[PDB]
Formats: C-alpha cells, structure tokens, sequence
C-alpha cells in the first residue's frame, strides 16, 4: 500500500474565530451584512458530535458585541454635566393614591441657557429612586459622585431586532437537532448551517422573555446539578403571557441648556396618577409550576418536598424582575410568583417601580438618563424560561428551596446559543491505497 | 451539498472533493476590521495549503498518487474495511500523531523522483 | 464535433461600482493631497477602435463618491481646531460710521463683550468688528451671534488653506475607466469613440453656485445638457466654448487681533480697518457676456422652437446661498448679486459690476447643527477666475406660452462635479471565456 | 496596449491574452483605508479566478482544451462566423445565459478524469 | 539565504533553492502576499511554472550584452550582471510572453487535427 493525498476531505476540528452579522436603533442591523433569502442547511447522516453548552465562545462574542454597540450608540448624544446641581424638591400631591405616597418628587433648580451670561429657573418631576437627599429639603442626582450621565437620544428605539451570526470562509457552524438535548455531551442528530437563526438580545432578569420554547417537554439545565453555586436554566414547553402597564399620562418638556443642547424633562400628569404593574394568569402559572416540579424531581428523588420562595438580598436589579417596556425601565416585585410548596379567571399582579438613571452591564463609571415617554405605555410579552438558584440546606434536609436569580446577561444568550458550535475545516488528508505514481 | 459526505465512507467521499474545495475561498466601525483581518487570514491559509501541495509535486490535482510506501507501524488495518467500513473523521483520529513525519517523507521522495 | 475551449485574458468587461482612490501631483490643505499616491508623469491612454459604449451622465457612482469624499475631508479637517463655545454671550454693538460710503452704512458693527481668560477666575472686556449678517438683535442695543440658538461654531484652523488642488481618481486592479472622446455628446447614449484610462484628469473641487468657475471648456459648440429637457423641474447644465474672465475684490484693509480665551486657545477677532471703507464687488465684461449669451440663445433655440423668444431673469426666493453667486476668494466667502447678468430678452469697453457681501459664519453642504467661523484675512484680497458654465432653470409657462424664461440655479454640489465626470465610466474586467473548437483533450 | 484588441475579431484577439493577463494583480485617513481594501479585493478576485481555472484541469494555461462536447442548444452558428465575424464582447452577450451549466460540466468532467486516472 | 551574493554566477546557479503595532503587522502580511502572487504570475505567463531553472525559446540579442560565456558565468556576480542588462529587462519580459502565447496557439493547432 502507498500514501495517497486527497484535498477536499470532510474533516473538522474545534476552533475559535470572529463571527459577523446577517440582518434608528441601538443595534445597527442596517450596517451588518444582508441576510441570504434562502436558508441553507445540510443534514449530516451517521455522525455524532459532542457539544458543551457552558463553554461556548459565541456567548462571549455576543456579550462583547452587544456591550460595544450600546457604548457606540451613546456617543453623539447630549452630556448632562450641568444637571449635577442642588435641587429643591417637594412631595407630589393632588390626586395621588395610597400606594404612591412619596414616589414622585417636584424638584426646582437653576439651569444654564444658550447665552453664557444668564440663567433660567426650571423644574421637573423625578422618581424617588433617582435622587439622594443632602443636608423643604434639598436633593441631588444619584450619579453625581460616581459618573457622568448621558441623555439617551430620543429618536433611537430600544426594541430588540433579530441577529444572525455567520461563520467565515473555512469555518462551519454545526447544529444539534436532538429534541431532548441537555446541552452537554454527545448528540446523534446533527446538521450544518450557514448562520444562526434570528436571536433577539432581550435584557431581563429572573425571567426569560420573547425567546424560544422547548419542543416536547420542559428542559432543565445546569453545569453541575448537585452543586448549589450554579444557576439552573429552565426552558418552557408553553409560553406564559404577561401584561405590563404604567397608567400615567405624562408630558415631555424641552429645555435649552446650551447652544444646540436640549434636556427632556417631565411636566405634569394630565389626570390621576396610579401605580405601574404587571398581570399574569393563575391557572397557567400553577400548571407551569407543576410541570417544572415534575421535571425537577428526576434529580432530587420522588419524595422530596419542593418549595418556591422569593429572592433575598442584593441590589434592586437582582432582587426584582427588571426589564424595559417600550422605552421605560421597569423593576417588578415577583413574590407572588415564587411563593408555594409542593408535597411528594383570577390574576396575579406584580407591582413595579420605574427608574430613569440606568447603569447597564454592571459597569461603574457610565450612566444613562432615559427621557420620559409621552402618553400611556403598554406591552405584552411571553415568559419562555426561568433562572433559578438553590440554597445549601444541610443537616439532613428533606426539603429543597428554589429561588429566582440572575444579573449576569451571559446566561440570557446562553439559553439561545446552546445547539450551536463552530468548527474549522481541515481539507488535506492522506490514506493508504493500492496504486502508485509512475 | 457542503460537507455532505461526512458520515459516508471514505470511498464515497472521494467523489465530492470539489464541493468542499470550492467553499474554502468565498463564504473603522465595529464590523470594520473583523472582516479585513479574517479575509487576509483565509487568503494566507489557502496559499499555505497550496504551497504545501506544491512541495510534494501535486499542485493542480485533487487526488495525487505518491511513491512513499505505507509503513506497517501507523495503522494495521487492511484495504477492505478502511474504504468500506470507516469514515474520514474516524480515520483522522488514528493517524493524527504520525502525520508530521509523513509530510517530511512525501517531500523528500518527490525531489528524488526529480533527481533520478 | 465541437468541444468547449477555455481562454484566460479575453477583452471583455461589464458595468461595476467600486472604491476609487486618489492620486495627486508630487502641505496644510483641506483635501489632503499629500496622502494621495503620486501620479505618473505621462498617462497611459489606449484608444479603443471598433467599439461603441453607452454612457449616462445622471446615474454615475463617481459623483456620489466625490460628494462623500469632499464632505468627509471637510469634516476631518475641522476636528483639531478651536471650539468657540464661550463666544455665545450678550454683545453690546454700535454702528460703525468712520470714513464709510453711503452704500456700506449699517453693514458693520462694533461689539464689546466680556470674555474668559487663561485663568478660570478672571474676566476681560474685549471688542471686535462683526458683519450685520452674523448678529441678531435681542431685547445702544444688544446682540448675539447668528448660531447661538442652532449650533456651536468651530473656528477654522488658520494655517489650513482653502485653495482647490487637482485630484485624479484611479481604479483598482481588475478595473478600468472608459473615457468618451466624442465632441457632440450630451452625456447620454452611445459614444462611438472610446478610450481606456487608469486615472481621470485633474479635477478641482470648486464650491460655487449659479456659475461654474475654473472648469473645462467645450471644444466646438456651447453644450446644453439636461436629464429631461421637457421637464421644467430639472436643472440645465450649460458648458461654454470660451471662458469669461471675472475680477472680484474686497478693498478694505483689515486687521487681525488675537484674544486668549483659554489655555492655548486663541480667537482671531477683527481690529480696525486702516483707511476708508468700501463695498466688495466683482466685474465682468459687457461685450463678452453679450456674445456668450447670444451663443447660449442660439444653441437653446434647437430645443424649444424656431421662432420662440428667449429671455433671462434673476433668481427668486430661497436662502442667501441659492439666490446669490456664492464663492470664496481664498479665505473670504463672497455672496454676490447677479442681477445685472441675467436681465435681457432676445427675439427671432464698459463693465458690469456685481455688488457682493461677506459672511463669517458658514453653514456648508446644506447642513444644520455644524457651523464654522472663518478668521479674518489681513490686507486686501483679489482673485481672478474663469466662468466656464452655468446652471439654469426654466419656468413652467402654461396657457400657450410663446416665451421661455431661464433663471440661474444651483445649491446642490453634485451638479458642480457632474459637469466634470460626464465623460467617464468605471468597468470591471471578465478575463474568462468559453468558445467552441475542434480541439479535444487527450 | 491594454484592451487594445477590444474591437478586433475573436481570432485576432486570441493572440493578446498575455496583455490582459498581467494587468489584473498590480496593473487611518480618508485616503488611507480606500487603498488597502482595494489591494485585498484584487488579490481575492485573482485567487478566485485561479482556483476556478485549476479545478477544471486548466491550471497555469492561457488556452486549455476540455472533454465537454458543445451542446448545440447553446448556439448553432458555425465556426466561420464566430472567430472571423464576431468579437468577444459581442460573443459574451449571447452565451451569458448558459455559463453556469458549462462550468458545472467542466468541473464534473475534470473530477471524473482525475478519479479514473488515479484508479 | 543570500549566501552566494559574492560568488560567481555559475557557482550561484547551483544553489538557487487599531494600535500602532497592529496596523503595521497587517500591511506587512498584505505586502508579502502581494509579492508572492506577483512573482508566481510572472513565472506562470512565461511557461516556467514549477521550475527554478527554465529554458525559453527566445534567442539572445547581441545588443543586450556582447560578452562571451566565459566572462559571464566565471567572472561576474549576479549583482554585477543586473547592472548591465537592467535597461533591457522589460523588452525580454514582453518577448517571453509573446513566445509563450505562440506556443499555446501552436499546441491548440496540433490538437485540432
Ligand atoms: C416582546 O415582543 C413584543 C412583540 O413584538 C413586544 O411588544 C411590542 O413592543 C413594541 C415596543 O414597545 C411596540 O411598538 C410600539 O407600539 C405602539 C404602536 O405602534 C407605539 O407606542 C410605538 O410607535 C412609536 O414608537 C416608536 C419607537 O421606535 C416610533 O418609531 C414610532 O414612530 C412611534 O412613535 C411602537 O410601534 C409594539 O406594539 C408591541 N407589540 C405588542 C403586540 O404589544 C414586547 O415589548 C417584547 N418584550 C420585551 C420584554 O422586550
Ligand atoms: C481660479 O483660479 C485662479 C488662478 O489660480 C485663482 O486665483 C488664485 O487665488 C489664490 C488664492 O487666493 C491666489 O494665491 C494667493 O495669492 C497671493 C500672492 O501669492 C497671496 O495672497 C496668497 O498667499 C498667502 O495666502 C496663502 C493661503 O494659503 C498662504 O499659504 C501664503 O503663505 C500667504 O499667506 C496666495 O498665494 C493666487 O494668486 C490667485 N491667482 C491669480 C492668477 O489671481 C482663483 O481663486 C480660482 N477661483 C476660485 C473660485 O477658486
Ligand atoms: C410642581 O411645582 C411647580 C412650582 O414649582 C408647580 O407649578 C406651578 O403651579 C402653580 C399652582 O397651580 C401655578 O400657579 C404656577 O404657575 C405653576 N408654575 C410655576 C413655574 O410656579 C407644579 O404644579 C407642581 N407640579 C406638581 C405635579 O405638583
Ligand atoms: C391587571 O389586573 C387588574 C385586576 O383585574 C386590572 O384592574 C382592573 O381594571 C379594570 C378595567 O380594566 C377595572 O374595572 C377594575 O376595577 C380593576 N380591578 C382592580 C382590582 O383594580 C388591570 O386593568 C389589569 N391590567 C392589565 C394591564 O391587564
Ligand atoms: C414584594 O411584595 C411582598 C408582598 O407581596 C412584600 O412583602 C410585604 O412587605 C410589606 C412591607 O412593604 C410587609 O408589611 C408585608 O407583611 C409583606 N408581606 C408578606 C406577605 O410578607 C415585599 O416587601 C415586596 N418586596 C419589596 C418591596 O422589595
Ligand atoms: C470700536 O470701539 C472701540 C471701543 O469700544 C474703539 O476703540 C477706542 O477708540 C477710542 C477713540 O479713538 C480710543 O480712545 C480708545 O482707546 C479705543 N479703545 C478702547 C478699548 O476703547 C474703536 O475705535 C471703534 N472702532 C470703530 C471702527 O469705530
Ligand atoms: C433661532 O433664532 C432665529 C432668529 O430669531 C429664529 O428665526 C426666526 O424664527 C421664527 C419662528 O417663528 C420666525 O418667525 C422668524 O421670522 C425667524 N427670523 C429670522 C430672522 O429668520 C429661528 O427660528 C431660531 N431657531 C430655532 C431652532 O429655534
Ligand atoms: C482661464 O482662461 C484663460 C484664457 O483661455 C487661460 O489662459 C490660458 O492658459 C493656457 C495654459 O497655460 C495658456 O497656454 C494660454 O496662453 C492662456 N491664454 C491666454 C489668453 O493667456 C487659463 O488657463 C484659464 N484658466 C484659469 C484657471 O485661469
Ligand atoms: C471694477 O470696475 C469698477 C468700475 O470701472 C472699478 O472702479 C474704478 O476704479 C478706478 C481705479 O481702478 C477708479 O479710478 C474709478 O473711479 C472707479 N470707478 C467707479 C465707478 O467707482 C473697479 O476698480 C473695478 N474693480 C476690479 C476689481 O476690477
Ligand atoms: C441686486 O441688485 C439690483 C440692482 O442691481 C437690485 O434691484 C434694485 O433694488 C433696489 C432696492 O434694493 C431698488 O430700489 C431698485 O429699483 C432695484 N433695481 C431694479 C433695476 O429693479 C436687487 O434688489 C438686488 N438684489 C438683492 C438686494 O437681493
Ligand atoms: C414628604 O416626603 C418625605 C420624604 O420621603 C416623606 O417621609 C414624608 O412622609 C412626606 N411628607 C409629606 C407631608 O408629604
Ligand atoms: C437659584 O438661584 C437663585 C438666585 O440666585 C437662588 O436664590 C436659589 O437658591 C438658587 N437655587 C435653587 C432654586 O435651587
Ligand atoms: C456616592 O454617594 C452615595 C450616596 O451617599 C454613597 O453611598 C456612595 O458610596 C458614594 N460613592 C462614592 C464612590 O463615593
Ligand atoms: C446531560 O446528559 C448527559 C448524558 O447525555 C449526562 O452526562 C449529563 O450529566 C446530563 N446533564 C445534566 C443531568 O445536567
Ligand atoms: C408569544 O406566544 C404566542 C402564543 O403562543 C405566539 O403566537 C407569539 O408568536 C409568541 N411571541 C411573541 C413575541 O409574542
Ligand atoms: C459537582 O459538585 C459536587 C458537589 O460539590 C462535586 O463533588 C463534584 O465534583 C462536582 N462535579 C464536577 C464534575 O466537578
Ligand atoms: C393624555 O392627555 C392628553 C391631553 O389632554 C390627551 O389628548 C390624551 O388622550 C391623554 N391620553 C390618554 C387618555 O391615554
Ligand atoms: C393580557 O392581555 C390580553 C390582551 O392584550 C388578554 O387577552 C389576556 O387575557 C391578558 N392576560 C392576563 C394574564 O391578564
Ligand atoms: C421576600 O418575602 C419576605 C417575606 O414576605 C419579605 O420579607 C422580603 O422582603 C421579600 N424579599 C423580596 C426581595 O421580595
Ligand atoms: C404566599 O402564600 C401564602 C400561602 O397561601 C399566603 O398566605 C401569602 O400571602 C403569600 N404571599 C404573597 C402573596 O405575597
Ligand atoms: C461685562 O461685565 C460688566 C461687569 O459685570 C457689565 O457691566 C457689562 O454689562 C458686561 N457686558 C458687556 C460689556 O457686554
Ligand atoms: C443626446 O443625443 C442622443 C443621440 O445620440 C439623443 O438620443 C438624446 O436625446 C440627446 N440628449 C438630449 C437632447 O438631451
Ligand atoms: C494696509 O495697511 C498697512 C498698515 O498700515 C499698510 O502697510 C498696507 O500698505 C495697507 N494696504 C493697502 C493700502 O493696500
Ligand atoms: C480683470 O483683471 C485683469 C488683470 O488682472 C484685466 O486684464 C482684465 O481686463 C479685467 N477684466 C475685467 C472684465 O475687468
Ligand atoms: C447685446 O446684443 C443685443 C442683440 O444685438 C443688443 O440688443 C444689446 O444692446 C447688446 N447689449 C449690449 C451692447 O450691451
Ligand atoms: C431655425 O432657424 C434656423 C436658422 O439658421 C435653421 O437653421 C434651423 O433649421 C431652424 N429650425 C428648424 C427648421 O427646426
Ligand atoms: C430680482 O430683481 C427684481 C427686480 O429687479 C428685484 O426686486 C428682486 O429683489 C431681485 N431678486 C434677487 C433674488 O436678487
Ligand atoms: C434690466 O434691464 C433693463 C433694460 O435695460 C433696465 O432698465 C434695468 O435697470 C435692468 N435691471 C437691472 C440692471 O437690475
Ligand atoms: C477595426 O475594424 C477594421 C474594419 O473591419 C479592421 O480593419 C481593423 O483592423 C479593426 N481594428 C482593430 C483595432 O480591431
Ligand atoms: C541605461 O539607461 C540609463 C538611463 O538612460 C543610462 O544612463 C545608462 O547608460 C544605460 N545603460 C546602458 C548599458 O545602456
């Protein structure tokens, strides 16, 4: 037998490379390369590939790209450096309800004008979570000792847009088509694809929204299910509709703070003021929790009592379901959802709070001011997953407690990039053959 | 299509060399240099493979026959089940360690075949 | 029996759009001609016989590329310069009446104000001379700059020159530039005489309205070019046979002062004019203009009728940039009143003087939010130029109109460079071909 | 010179292939990045054409003969009015419809030739 | 590498076998690729691909250099030789291309019958 050389063999190895897109908005989908109108996909027969959900580099690349796009979209906007002054604030009265006593504040201050000589005296309505009292009373903005706020440009929209990540020449994307895959280990049913599907970068905590649903049964994933320091990702069989609203009729004022710079402040609510909230169903949530408990007992025995309790400790972003509903940032209290015990029509209402100075990506040093949205706001979304955590109950604990977690956004897009991997093609091979060169 | 014969045997995968040999050459902002450096790297990899083929005197061919004998110390399998009960992915794992030395032999014999 | 045969290097091409780079003749200039690759001493032009190509002046990607490049260079050349943010204050202005003529009274203002020093806790009292077009009265009287409620001004860097320099546009490898060599081509249709080049000739990016200056001339006849001649919403590009000389001057003897407005930040104010005060103006010849207008009328009579009478009129409505002839005498921006030029009717020694005005806060490229302050120029200025074309517009006269009226136009600079890139197109080479032959591979 | 035989017949322009062959590879600021992508693009186009030639068995050749018979459905003109009464620019407009069929035929034929020769 | 720079021509004929730094690296890579491709194409269009010494079909014109073969291969270096025939390089380069094109046409004609 003799050595024979083949160029064009179907062999690959695990690799790491930079992927590009295929698609006014924060995420510049208009600059990313156009998408192929025809989805190209080749099923791979009689091949099994090993996958690792918890060591995927696509997650890190997506995180970095999202953060960089966020940073880039904030450069040409107004800088609110003259906002860091002393404010004279008063409580808001005149048709406020019982559950809204002390959440809105009427603050007046002095402001610069388009001329460098003269100043104006203006006022605005602020949320109590945005102002810190200093020695009626006098306050200041919460970020005036750590960072400098930039006013988000009002024309851009915060609505996510699906993005497809493509592989360069010489690289391939392999997809696991198994419908009961748990993210780690061998996969019998494999295909190769050009680009990933439409993935929306939805930012939220404790709850996965507007994602994808499990095909047959609720999926439960973790890096080490017997280790309590690892988050547990739950994927739903069916979605749960949630209705979130802020029933206040707001106005927006424009203040000329410089030669070409405008500050968008809050005026006065035309009518009654009430609390923002969210609604979910009760029977649907009960059934979903029953299914999750049934799928949870395969790891902790068939006789353990499984109970859901609310979160405990941390900053306002971690202890609350935090999301963004049409330009306004909501932080909802979810103690009416994770409060139950399971032994071996109506609605659930989550009260929510609103902020306007936002620190994204867990960074210190950069903040953003979100201009008010005029009129009433409403939005409907699907709960398609959960992120839980387990406490270390020792000393012969026959009961388990799962409580909501989150805060790190890599687990959000790890739940959508779990059936994907990137490989490099090695097209040169040698084989023994029964011929010879003359 | 692309990588269609991945699970097919080594015999049946030799009829589809062009479908993969064709897709190795085509398919200051955030997406500015991620494109350029990747393009240059792909060009360099393709050129390096072409030079490596040219060293063994196989430039321009897909299947090349060489005079280097197959030593019975890399794989003791017979030429029946290799091309009928095995795949390229399984084959590459076994002889992965002995490749680099073979790349030497495949060169030297060539120049001898020119020297003679 | 016949077989397919492959040929590599056949002379075939297609239409394409690509990134053309720049070449300039082998330092502070707005268009950074020092970064452009040097041009070969003698161009290589190849005349292509027996081939006729098709050209279209009005869908040409080179025009868009040139517009984008000019705007980008202009923006890039203004970044390291001084930001005049503290200049937006209340000014105390009085009329300048000292050795002035009656046609230039009320056009200059003597304005005093308070300014920041190099020290963050000190102030100074300074004064400057401003033009009436650059200040708005607010409630002697008090004023402010024209831009304090729209944008922020950036002082132009005073070592950067505004003079146009010829630019060559070159194609990459695998591309070529087809050049039409016909004389009676209107810029649309088949061109039966073609050549191929690697770079276009030297093109000067002159920014002006209503009049094309320092361009190229037609060789045999005055050329009228329009995208849709029977549509009155399309501009008419008129190319001359012989140029018309125009002399423009600003006679004042200006003085420049430097005011330190911060650490390493200077503001170049205007001091006092040494002598008398007079109006800036331009001069053209009357006989030459009459000859040119007669030729234009004769060549325009081939589109509208054998007998129709043709009359010209001045512009009507719009901002000062579009109603006047706007140009730049090497540092100073002129806005001249061209009303004695377009005033005549035609049926089938002396000079013409055009009074001009000077602005100092400039909004270029029809943009909003980015203004610019042009520092004053010391001494008397004078630039001499060739008029080599016109941009005209026709009035929509309905109801059995036997008279056609043409008025000067402009404002969009894509038409200024469409008149120089009208004979060029970019093509892509396809060197692979297949043909039948009796030859068979053994 | 370059493209000088663009109006010449298909037979007279077949002796100037090397003239067009060599003018295909070499023949931070605003102007800075407009020159690098041009070079990379030229290199990629040249490499694509070279690979296309190489996978047909015509590597390193200017005129190359193939084993694919000329299907008469593509064109029916005789050779006396193709190499003497036509030009490459005029010839391309006619057979621009059937190019990919011929490319696939050439690829399959060359691969078959290599496969049966190595056996 | 460049070890025969001082030897005779005949002896040398036997042995022919972002950031500041990141921007500079890419230009070097592009330049290397460009030079390699240009040299390979120039060799290819002459019919000399795959060889280090290639015999051509173009007679030597005595006006290029009138020396005998004894004072070329036994008395000069390639750096000395390059200084003599530097003015005639492009003429020879065009002649080689025309000669190879004629060979291609003749091979086609031979296969035609
Ligand atoms: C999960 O997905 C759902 C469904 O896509 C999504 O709800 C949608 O939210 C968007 C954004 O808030 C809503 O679109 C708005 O709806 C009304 C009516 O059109 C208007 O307020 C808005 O138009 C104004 O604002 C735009 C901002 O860019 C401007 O461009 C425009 O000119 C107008 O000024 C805007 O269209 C949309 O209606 C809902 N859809 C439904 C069915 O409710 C939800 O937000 C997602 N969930 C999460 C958590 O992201
Ligand atoms: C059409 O073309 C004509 C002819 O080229 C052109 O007129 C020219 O204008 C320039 C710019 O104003 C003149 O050059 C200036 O001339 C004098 C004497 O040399 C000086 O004022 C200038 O030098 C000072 O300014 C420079 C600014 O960059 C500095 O670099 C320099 O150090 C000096 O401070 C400058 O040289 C030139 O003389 C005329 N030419 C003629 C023949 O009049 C005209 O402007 C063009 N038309 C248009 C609309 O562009
Ligand atoms: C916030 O306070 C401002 C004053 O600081 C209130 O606006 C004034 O309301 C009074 C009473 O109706 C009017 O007479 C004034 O003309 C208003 N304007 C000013 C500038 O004083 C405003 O109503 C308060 N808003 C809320 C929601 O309490
Ligand atoms: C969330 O659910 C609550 C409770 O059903 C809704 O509040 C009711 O709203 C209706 C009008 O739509 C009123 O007639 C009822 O009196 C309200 N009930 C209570 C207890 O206050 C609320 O509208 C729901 N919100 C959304 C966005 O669905
Ligand atoms: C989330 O909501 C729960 C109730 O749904 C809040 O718990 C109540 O807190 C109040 C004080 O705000 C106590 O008086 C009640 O006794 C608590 N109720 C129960 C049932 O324990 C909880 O504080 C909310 N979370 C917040 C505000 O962060
Ligand atoms: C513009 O006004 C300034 C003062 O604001 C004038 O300069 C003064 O002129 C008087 C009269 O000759 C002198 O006594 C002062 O010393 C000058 N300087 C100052 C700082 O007051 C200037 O002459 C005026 N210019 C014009 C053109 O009218
Ligand atoms: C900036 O100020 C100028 C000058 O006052 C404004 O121009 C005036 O705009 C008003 C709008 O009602 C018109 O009635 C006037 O006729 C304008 N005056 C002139 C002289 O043109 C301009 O609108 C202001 N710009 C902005 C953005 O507010
Ligand atoms: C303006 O028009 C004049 C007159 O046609 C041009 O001057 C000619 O320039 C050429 C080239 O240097 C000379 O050969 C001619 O002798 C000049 N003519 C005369 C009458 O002197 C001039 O070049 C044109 N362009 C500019 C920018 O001024
Ligand atoms: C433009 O033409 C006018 C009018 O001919 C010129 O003004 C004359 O200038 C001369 C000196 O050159 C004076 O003696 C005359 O009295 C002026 N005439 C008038 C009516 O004022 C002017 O110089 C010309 N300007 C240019 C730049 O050519
Ligand atoms: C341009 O100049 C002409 C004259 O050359 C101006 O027309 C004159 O305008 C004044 C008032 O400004 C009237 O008194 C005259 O009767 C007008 N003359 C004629 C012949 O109509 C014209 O207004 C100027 N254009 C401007 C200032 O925009
Ligand atoms: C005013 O606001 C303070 C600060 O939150 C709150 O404690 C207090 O109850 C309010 N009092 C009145 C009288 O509105
Ligand atoms: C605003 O300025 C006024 C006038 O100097 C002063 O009385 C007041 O305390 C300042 N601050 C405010 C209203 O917060
Ligand atoms: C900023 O002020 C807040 C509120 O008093 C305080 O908790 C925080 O520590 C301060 N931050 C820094 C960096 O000093
Ligand atoms: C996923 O399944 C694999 C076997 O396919 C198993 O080794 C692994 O532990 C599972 N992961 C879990 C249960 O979290
Ligand atoms: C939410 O769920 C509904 C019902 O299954 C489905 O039609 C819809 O597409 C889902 N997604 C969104 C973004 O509403
Ligand atoms: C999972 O966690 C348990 C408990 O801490 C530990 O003993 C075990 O080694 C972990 N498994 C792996 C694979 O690290
Ligand atoms: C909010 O108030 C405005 C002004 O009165 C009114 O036009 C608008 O309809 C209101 N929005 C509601 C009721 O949703
Ligand atoms: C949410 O709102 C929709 C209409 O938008 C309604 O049909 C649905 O019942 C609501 N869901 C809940 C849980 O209230
Ligand atoms: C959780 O519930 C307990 C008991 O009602 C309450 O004291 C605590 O504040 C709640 N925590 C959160 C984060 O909701
Ligand atoms: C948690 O559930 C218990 C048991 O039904 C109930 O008494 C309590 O109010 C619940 N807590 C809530 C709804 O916050
Ligand atoms: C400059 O400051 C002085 C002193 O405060 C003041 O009187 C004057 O009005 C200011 N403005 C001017 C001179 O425009
Ligand atoms: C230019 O001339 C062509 C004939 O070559 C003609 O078809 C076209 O209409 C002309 N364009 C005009 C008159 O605008
Ligand atoms: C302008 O004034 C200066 C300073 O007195 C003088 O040198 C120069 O000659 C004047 N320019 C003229 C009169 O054109
Ligand atoms: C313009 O000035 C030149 C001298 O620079 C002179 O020869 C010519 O006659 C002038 N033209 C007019 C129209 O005044
Ligand atoms: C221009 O020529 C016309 C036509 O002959 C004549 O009526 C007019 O007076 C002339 N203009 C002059 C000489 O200024
Ligand atoms: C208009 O009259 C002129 C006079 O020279 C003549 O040449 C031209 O043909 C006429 N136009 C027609 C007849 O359409
Ligand atoms: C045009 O001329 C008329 C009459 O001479 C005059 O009233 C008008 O202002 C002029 N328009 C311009 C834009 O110069
Ligand atoms: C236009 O020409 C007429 C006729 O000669 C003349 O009366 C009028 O003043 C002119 N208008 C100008 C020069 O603005
Ligand atoms: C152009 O065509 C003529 C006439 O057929 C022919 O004699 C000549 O050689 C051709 N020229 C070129 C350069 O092809
Ligand atoms: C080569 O050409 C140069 C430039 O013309 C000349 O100086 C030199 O003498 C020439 N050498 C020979 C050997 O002809």
């Amino acid at each position: 037998l003799w050595v024979t050389v083949y160029y064009g063999v179907p062999v690959w190895k695990d690799a790491e490379t930079t992927l590009f897109c295929a698609s006014h908005n924060v995420w510049a989908t208009h600059a990313c390369v156009p998408t192929d109108p025809n989805p190209q996909e080749i099923h791979l027969e009689n091949v099994t590939e090993e996958f690792n959900m918890w060591k995927n580099n696509m997650v890190e690349q997506m995180h970095t790209d999202i953060i960089s796009l966020w940073d880039q979209s904030l450069k040409p906007c107004v800088k609110l450096t003259p906002l860091c002054v002393t404010l004279q604030c008063t409580n808001v009265t005149n048709n406020i309800t019982d559950d809204m006593r002390g959440e809105l504040k009427n603050c007046s201050f002095n402001m610069t004008t388009e001329l460098r000589d003269k100043k104006q005296k203006v006022y605005s309505l602020f949320y109590r979570l945005d102002v810190v009292q200093i020695n009626n009373k006098e306050y200041r903005l919460i970020n005036c000792n750590t960072s400098a706020i930039t006013q988000a440009c009002p024309k851009v929209s915060f609505e996510p847009i699906p993005i497809h990540y493509c592989a360069p020449a010489g690289f391939a994307i392999l997809k696991c088509k198994d419908k009961k895959f748990n993210g780690t280990g061998p996969c019998p049913s494999v295909s190769t694809v050009q680009c990933t599907h439409g993935i929306k970068p939805v930012v939220s905590t404790q709850l996965l929204l507007n994602g994808s649903l499990a095909e047959e049964e609720v999926m439960i994933r973790s890096e080490n299910i017997t280790n309590n320091a690892k988050n547990i990702l739950v994927q739903f069989n069916t979605p749960v509709q949630i209705n979130c609203t802020r029933p206040n009729n707001n106005t927006r004022k424009s203040i000329r703070i410089g030669p070409g710079q405008a500050f968008y402040a809050t005026g006065d609510i035309i009518g009654d003021i009430r609390q923002a909230h969210c609604n979910v169903s009760k029977a649907t949530w009960n059934e979903t929790l029953g299914k999750v408990v049934k799928q949870l007992r395969k790891h902790f025995g068939n006789n353990t009592i499984i109970r859901f309790a609310n979160s405990s400790g941390g900053d306002l972003e971690v202890t609350t379901h935090s999301f963004n509903c049409g330009g306004e940032f909501f932080y909802c209290n979810t103690s009416g959802l994770f409060n139950s015990t399971w032994i071996s029509n109506d609605s659930i209402t989550l009260p929510c709070r609103i902020k306007q100075i936002i620190n994204m990506w867990q960074r210190i040093g950069q903040a953003m001011y979100a201009p008010p949205i005029q009129g009433v706001i409403r939005c409907v979304s699907n709960i398609t997953g959960l992120i839980l955590t387990r406490d270390g109950g020792s000393t012969n604990s026959t009961t388990e407690t799962f409580r909501p977690g989150g805060g790190d956004m890599r687990d959000n897009w790890r739940s959508e990039l779990y059936k994907y991997k990137v490989v490099k093609i090695e097209p040169l091979g040698v084989a023994p053959t029964r011929c010879k060169r003359r | 299509g692309f990588l269609g014969a991945a699970g097919s045997t080594m015999g049946a995968a030799s009829m589809t060399l062009t479908v993969q040999a064709r897709n190795l050459l085509s398919g200051l902002t955030v997406w500015g240099i991620k494109q350029l450096q990747a393009r240059v790297l792909a060009v360099e990899r393709y050129l390096r493979d072409q030079q490596l083929l040219g060293i063994w005197g196989c430039s321009g061919k897909l299947i090349c026959c060489t005079n280097v004998p197959w030593n019975s110390s890399w794989s003791n399998r017979n030429l029946s089940e290799i091309w009928d009960n095995m795949t390229w992915l399984q084959w590459d794992k076994e002889i992965s360690n002995y490749t680099q030395i073979i790349y030497g032999l495949l060169e030297e014999s060539q120049n001898q075949q020119e020297k003679n």
